[PDB]
Order: C-alpha cells, then structure tokens, then sequence
C-alpha cells in the first residue's frame, strides 16, 4: 500500500499537468482566436462599405 | 462596432439616397408637367371664352 500511495502520486500530478497543459492550449488558442476574429473584421469592415 | 457602424448607416443612406433621388426626379418633373398643365389647360380656357 505504501507503492500504491506513490503510484497513486504519480497519476496524480502527471493527470494535473496534463490538465495545466490543456489550459496552456484552450488560453493561447482562444486568444489567437480573438486576434484573428479581430484581424476578419478590420477586413470585413472595408468589405461591408463596398456592400 | 465599427462594422456595425458601416453596416447599419451605410444602409440607411443607401436606402434615403434612393427616395432622395426618386423625389427629386418627379419633382423636377412636377415643375414641367405643371408648366404643360399651363399652356394645354389655358389654350383650353381660350377658346373656351370665345
């Protein structure tokens, strides 16, 4: 049981990094998102006065 | 907002710009058909007094 507390522990920590990384992910790919939404609309605004 | 701007107004002045120009036509016309009302319903009223 003593190796199942440091093989729990193991788990543990790899499954909160995962989730740390997965948040890196979702963080920077919602604001490249943003920033490309944004780079759309500078454009589909000269667009809109043509229309 | 500032394609909401666009957009919005843009249209609307599309939209004014038309009947602006519409109006402006039969005005314009107004004033020639009034100046043939003139000379058709007054060589009318001539020989109607004769």
């Amino acid at each position: 049981l003593a190796i199942e507390i440091t093989t729990n522990s193991q788990e543990a920590a790899a499954k909160h990094e995962a989730q740390r990384l997965e948040q890196e992910a979702r963080g920077r790919l919602e604001r490249q998102k943003i920033l490309d939404q944004s780079e759309a609309e500078k454009a589909r605004k000269e667009l809109l006065e043509l229309e | 907002a500032m394609s909401m701007a666009v957009e919005s107004t843009g249209n609307a002045k599309a939209e004014a710009e038309s009947r602006a120009e519409a109006a402006r036509i039969e005005g314009e016309g107004s004033v020639l058909q009034a100046k043939l009302k003139a000379q058709a319903l007054a060589i009318e009223t001539e020989a109607e007094l004769e």
